[PDB]
RNA sequence: CUUUAAUGUUUGAUGUUCUAACGUUGACCCGUAAUCCGGGUUGCGGACAGUGUCUGGUGGGUAGUUUGACUGGGGCGGUCUCCUCCUAAAGAGUAACGGAGGAGCACGAAGGUUGGCUAAUCCUGGUCGGACAUCAGGAGGUUAGUGCAAUGGCAUAAGCCAGCUUGACUGCGAGCGUGACGGCGCGAGCAGGUGCGAAAGCAGGUCAUAGUGAUCCGGUGGUUCUGAAUGGAAGGGCCAUC
RNA sequence: AAUUCCUUGUCGGGUAAGUUCCGACCUGCACGAAUGGCGUAAUGAUGGCCAGGCUGUCUCCACCCGAGACUCAGUGAAAUUGAACUCGCUGUGAAGAUGCAGUGUACCCGCGGCAAGACGGAAAGACCCCGUGAACCUUUACUAUAGCUUGACACUGAACA
RNA sequence: GUUUAUUAAAAACACAGCACUGUGCAAACACGAAAGUGGACGUAUACGGUGUGACGCCUGCCCGGUGCCGGAAGGUUAAU
RNA sequence: UGUAACGGGGCUAAACCAUGCACCGAAGCUGCGGCAGCGACGCUUAUGCGUUGUUGGGUAGGGGAGCGUUCUGUAAGCCUG
RNA sequence: AGGACCGAACCGACUAAUGUUGAAAAAUUAGCGGAUGACUUGUGGCUGGGGGUGAAAGGCCAAUCAAACCGGGAGAUAGCU
RNA sequence: UUUUGUAUAAUGGGUCAGCGACUUAUAUUCUGUAGCAAGGUUAACCGAAUAGGGGAGCCGAAGGGAAACCGAGUCUUAACU
């Protein structure tokens, strides 16, 4: 019984692209599950953001037997 | 401060501290103030009748601001660590 | 005359060395079991007056 | 809801405490925790109260 | 002393009387050629009634005011915070009384860690047993499962057991995200102390995203703060918390 | 039905024809016994209905008599008014045009007449909504309060049980 | 009879009549911070209130709710 | 209400397709002259002027520069039978 | 005898027309009700604004009464035009 | 004038003349300008009175902290990378 409500969005998606630069503990990516998955110095908070483990510059890969997404970053 | 009806900014948030008495007489000097009293020697007494602090004062200290070019003698009064060095660089005499 | 102080934001905000106001955070009075310490703890610090709001707290404290 | 919160003291003399929940129903005990007391610095035993 | 009476005693309770406070809108005298008032006498009442201050109830008799906004006018109906999907035009965001749904909890384990495990559904066979319980084989391959709505995730499992446990740690925090603000969120790393593991290592709650309430006033505990002449105290601040 | 929604209920009366009136039925949407029921002679500038007379009320208007209206002399207002060299049609267009477009028509000015238009005059819409307007009014809205009522003390004492 | 002087004269108000109910007189009640006064130079065959509305025939059932009247035992309860 | 469903006249193209080259057409561009703002640079800097790019529709609104009224000083001055 | 009948004065105001920048801020004309009664009318008195008076319409209280009129608070306030 | 938009048949104005609406005081800040400058400045008063006197005050040269306090540092914390 009746319709008319929703909720606040909540901002998720890259923040930061192939190649961007950034500093250690810079949010890479807002995601609910895992689609993209931390890979070599990036970390995955508790709501499963990624984050940056060190400076150097966003480097999305694909990876492994599943093809899952995978963020790393390069030093640059 | 009003904002439209929104709890504006100076309700929104809380109250905070108290205002303590004896900061209200408890007074600074700066060293430049030190040559400022006819005398060379510095007290609370000294001080009011150069002008420097206020009448109702009961407490001064002493701190690194300025310079000091003479020896002077300073009495009663606190003194931060620069201050200290600042007065004896210059010959000066601290006795409580 | 005079201009009068608003008091109640005089109880709340204190102006700082280079200009600002400092003030203490919201949502650290009571409540607290189910807050977690983290956001707790972070709020115990205080804190400066954003950009946006300086006008209002500046016309309330003529005096600061 | 139906959830009451309650405060667990540490064992050593300060008067510290963590506060928390309990289903007083159910788990009518009293709960008992080892948990830090930051007075002594030290873990210590922490034992249900009422708020 | 053990008990018991009665006189004699303190203050209450309860009466019954008295008169001398007070009432007299009985009668009388005088001021006075006066249906006022005063004074006197007299009867009648009498510590009542009545009045003052305090107090419970009653009190539209009077008074002052309140009685929301959104809205394809208004009213009625419905709706107001929060979460999820769609509308939403492949970054973010994005309206409508557009289309579906759900929250205002739960868990001392359903949290931590180490070790371990792998669903659903169908066919065949099997005591009571059945279309469907438990046992076995094969097929299948996650269509299961997740405390619950939706979406997104999940096998390295985040899904299912077990042991030891309290990291559902205290102080902080590079650097970010998101916000007009108030705020909200993510976060390696540092210090202290801790659990599990041989160990590398994990742990600052729960697969994530709802499960919520600013300020004031006030309660409780703590406190090297403050303490209106002085020492205390009260009040206040500070930390925790309701 | 002073009450009946459906409803011009049905039936009967009156009428050539009667959504009303009279009389009935009861299926009273939603009469009812002193916030009175049912009746009631008389009464009524009271409501509905019907008939005699009556007539210009009408078919359908004629003529006449006076007061105006019209002409001359005297006096002499008014509302309104951005400014006007102030036409019709179809269309355009702040969406119903003397004023724009296109076309048609029209020689200059009065006088008596009519009221289709100037969204004509008149009053800053009374309906409708809005304002965190206003005023009276109601009440088991809130808060107070006169009053009424309760008791404690006070004015207020004595004696005996 | 009365009424909305100035858009409503009526089926509205009044009315005799009826009932309820208060009132023992310093009445109730009304005006009044009070004194004083109307009620009344009256006295329950009087006075106030309230509803009905000549008269004839009548006026049934309900006291659960609201209101009022009565109750004194308990419970609860103010100043003190 | 009146032609009233090309604005009209009228048109068999003065309609439609197609090709082509002409021309009309605006406050757009160019030409001649002029002013200002902003730059820059200069003949030479007392900041003006000079050359020279370039800009100059405008409501709410912000900025700059001014005209002009009455009154005080300048003023027993200056104009005025 | 009668809040009895018919009907002038008196008192009232049911219809209609006229008037509506009026003869008139409520009337004129023709008709109309009461007309010994709860009648009518003259003079003078009393009742005062949340107050009066009301055979009750929220009527009347000096041409505007769901709170008179004058002065004052007073430049009330006016998120409106 | 108001408006999304008004020749609008939406508003105001019959015409002229005169009057008619961002002021003033005290605070406070910022800009411009003048003085003085780690200083600047006086209020009431006095007064030889726009002089001069008067420095009570006020602002500034020091901050951090709720405060004690410390101080070019302070708070946080047992301590801070
Ligand atoms: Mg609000
Ligand atoms: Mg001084
Ligand atoms: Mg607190
Ligand atoms: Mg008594
Ligand atoms: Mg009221
Ligand atoms: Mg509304
Ligand atoms: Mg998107
Ligand atoms: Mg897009
Ligand atoms: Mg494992
Ligand atoms: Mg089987
Ligand atoms: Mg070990
Ligand atoms: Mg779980
Ligand atoms: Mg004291
Ligand atoms: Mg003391
Ligand atoms: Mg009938
Ligand atoms: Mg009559
Ligand atoms: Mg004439
Ligand atoms: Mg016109
Ligand atoms: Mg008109
Ligand atoms: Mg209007
Ligand atoms: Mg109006
Ligand atoms: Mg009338
Ligand atoms: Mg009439
Ligand atoms: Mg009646
Ligand atoms: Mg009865
Ligand atoms: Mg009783
Ligand atoms: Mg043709
Ligand atoms: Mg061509
Ligand atoms: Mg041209
Ligand atoms: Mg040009
Ligand atoms: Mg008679
Ligand atoms: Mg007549
Ligand atoms: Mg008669
Ligand atoms: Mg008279
Ligand atoms: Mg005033
Ligand atoms: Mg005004
Ligand atoms: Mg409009
Ligand atoms: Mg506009
Ligand atoms: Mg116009
Ligand atoms: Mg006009």
């Amino acid at each position: 019984t009746r319709n008319g409500r929703d909720s606040e969005a909540k901002r998720l998606g890259v923040k930061r692209f192939g190649g961007e630069s950034v500093l250690a503990g810079s949010i890479i990516v807002r995601q609910r599950g895992t689609k993209f998955h931390a890979g070599a110095n990036v970390g995955c908070g508790r709501d499963h953001t990624l984050f940056a483990k060190a400076d150097g510059k966003v480097k999305f890969e694909v990876k492994g037997p599943k093809n899952r997404k995978f963020i790393s970053i390069e030093a640059e | 401060g009003f904002e439209g009806g929104q709890m504006p900014l100076y309700r929104r948030l809380p109250k905070f501290g108290f205002t303590s008495r004896k900061a209200a007489i408890t007074a600074e000097i700066r060293l430049s103030d030190l040559a400022k009293v006819e005398g060379g020697v510095v007290d609370l007494n000294t001080l009011k009748a150069a002008n420097i602090i206020g009448i109702q004062i009961e407490f001064a200290k002493v701190i690194l601001a300025g310079e000091v070019t003479t020896p002077v003698t300073v009495r009663g009064l606190r003194v931060t660590k620069g201050a200290r060095a600042a007065i004896e660089a210059a010959g000066g005499k601290i006795e409580e | 005359p005079k201009i009068k102080t608003v008091r109640g934001a005089a109880k709340r905000f204190k102006k700082t060395g280079k200009g600002g106001f400092k003030h203490k955070h919201a949502n650290l009075r009571h409540i607290l079991t189910k807050k977690a310490t983290k956001r707790k703890r972070h709020l115990r610090p205080k804190a400066m007056v954003s950009k946006g709001d300086l006008g209002l707290v500046i016309a309330c404290l003529p005096y600061a | 809801g139906i959830r009451e919160k309650i405060k667990l003291v540490s064992s050593a003399g300060t008067g510290h405490f963590y506060t928390t929940t309990k289903n007083k129903r159910t788990k009518p005990e009293k709960l008992e925790l080892k948990k830090f007391d930051p007075v002594v610095r030290q873990h210590v035993i922490y034992k249900e109260a009422k708020a």
